[PDB]
């Protein structure tokens, strides 16, 4: 097979498909060490926190959440945290409200590119039985040939769409601030010997399983470490990131306790 | 799928797993989904002459 | 004739297909990917006006 | 003045508690359908409303 | 249960989790519960979550092969259930009362 | 149940099987299928419990 | 509808049912749905000459 | 005739507490969702109607 014919670009291929799977996990949750698990990327649970309490209780980019208040984030579970209530209407308004009262964008057109995260077993089965208690008529014609049962559907909250990914953690609605959550990298590129032995090609990512794999800006070094030894070739794809979440208030909300 | 793993940007250069890829065979398989009728040539004759 | 076709000798024209389908999906990297910034320097300053 | 048409700008504040959740159930049970397309793509769970 | 514990085309389900399909069955399995709409989508995401194509438009052909007992009788009732009204017009001449239907 | 058959491009042998029996023409209707399914996870998923 | 059984590549060549073709038949009735009337002769021109 | 597209015009006389107080709740009842929509800025409460 044309993947055994060419194990090295196919070992590059899965090697880059795991790396950007692998930061996408992360970046939903990476406590920060800088260790093979986390790899010091702050993500998302390390800016904001788990729970309620965590939100409180730690320290992001050196700025301690105890001594300061404002720098928490909104995660808010449910009547008793961590017991995954049902999620109704009212909490994610409240969360929104809990969002508005800390003078942080909450609708989508308050020109601050806000998006929602959630578990997938969220958007599919906990705002589609939603979105049928907001509305009293899901309007479809009986004679209807392409009578979709359950139709393409995006699901916006406030005009904030609630893109969902099923390496998001389970129970969560991360309610991210992306004008606030950029992405940073250490380019050492320039800092490299002239050799073609570093080749840094961008990071590929899909936000569907049926799309072109859609270059990033995040480089990537594709650096052979090859030795003397003339029977092996040793490359590597190695990246480094961390997760910066500015006015972490505003970037992460998280909505902590949903039934599933 | 391979395993990342990391190292330290200046840490050792050990090598991690690789993403396995195993060789998926079946065959056409050496059974039938046959049907054979003894058609009596008699009995084509028959019917063609006789046939309503 | 199964002995004189003998499996060490009978290789056959695999269909040119990997299943290589893994969930790639990483709308979470997907949305704040084309906003990576590459720094030349390490750390990432910024001020937060806490109060 | 008691309506918008009388020519004084009324105005009504709640406390955002009320315009998103006394007020969007009062909506629901005031008209008897919100009509959504079933097959509409980009259904806003909570779209803008001004609620007058 | 059958998901793993195989082999297909001579790669073992059990020592290859990939390997295994996306069946999945009642709260107790072998007893047929309703088919609610929460478990179809159950499956749709465990497709999805093993990076398989699991919306119709993903470039990629799916199909949903059904007895035609749960077609016309559980999928037409249970699509009563996913929609609020069905909004055909009273004064409409040519009223068919099982139209035409694809159930995507 | 209403259309054309529509032939497909599966090849189904129909033997002229017959014996030195001139009485008798006993053709024969068979043919060999495989299903392989490449990627078992992508291509087959079932929802086995449904209840009609 | 004839039975299909099936066999390996090289195994027998036993046979399999077939399929019946009953000849239906009907026959219009030596009945009739018949009305019949016998008008006086009398009353054709009569009636012809007097009917309003 | 019995629907009146048959050609022959036919009529229905009632007593006005029919076609006022019978046939309008019950014309209430044959179609659900008489849906006028509730931003109207007339809303008629006895529409001119014709109950055919």
């Amino acid at each position: 097979i044309s993947a055994v014919r060419d194990p090295v670009g196919t070992a590059i291929a899965d090697a880059f498909d795991v790396l950007s799977k692998k930061i996408n996990s992360v970046l939903y949750t990476a406590s920060g060490v800088a260790d093979a698990t986390n790899y010091g990327i702050f993500g998302l649970d390390a800016a904001a926190g788990t729970t309620v309490a965590n939100s409180a209780t730690g320290t992001y980019a050196g700025i301690s959440k105890v001594t300061f208040p404002r720098w928490r984030s909104i995660i808010q579970g449910g009547a008793v945290p961590g017991t995954n209530e049902a999620l109704t209407i009212a909490r994610m308004t409240a969360m929104l409200r809990a969002r508005r009262t800390a003078g942080v964008t909450y609708k989508g057109n308050q020109n601050q590119r806000l998006v929602i995260l959630t578990s997938d077993n969220i958007e599919n089965d906990v705002l589609r039985p939603l979105y049928g208690t907001v509305v009293d008529n899901q309007n479809v014609d009986f004679t209807r040939l392409d009578k979709d049962l359950l139709p393409y559907v995006n699901y916006m909250v406030k005009g904030i769409p609630v893109v969902s990914d099923i390496d998001c953690p389970a129970n969560k609605m991360y309610l991210l601030n992306l004008d606030k959550l950029a992405i940073y990298s250490f380019d050492q590129s320039d800092a490299d010997q002239s050799n073609g032995k570093i080749t840094y090609i961008p990071l590929r990512y899909v936000d569907e399983t049926g799309d072109t794999p859609s270059e990033s800006t995040l480089w990537v070094r594709l650096a052979d470490v090859s030795d003397e030894h003339p029977d092996l070739l040793k490359f590597e794809l190695s990246v480094a990131l961390q997760l910066v979440a500015f006015d972490l208030i505003d970037s992460i909300s998280v909505i902590r306790d949903i039934t599933q | 799928q391979g395993v990342v793993g990391g190292r330290t940007r200046t840490g050792a250069l050990a090598n991690d797993t690789q993403g396995t890829i195993k060789g998926a065979s079946l065959s056409v398989p050496d059974y039938y989904i046959k049907h054979q009728f003894d058609v009596g040539k008699d009995e084509i004759v028959n019917s063609d002459a006789t046939g309503k | 004739l199964t002995n004189l076709t003998p499996t060490e000798l009978l290789a056959n024209k695999a269909v040119d297909y990997l299943a290589n389908s893994f969930l790639v999906e990483t709308p979470m990297l997907g949305l704040l990917a084309n906003r990576v910034i590459n720094q030349k320097q390490k750390a990432i300053e910024w001020g937060a006006k806490v109060a």
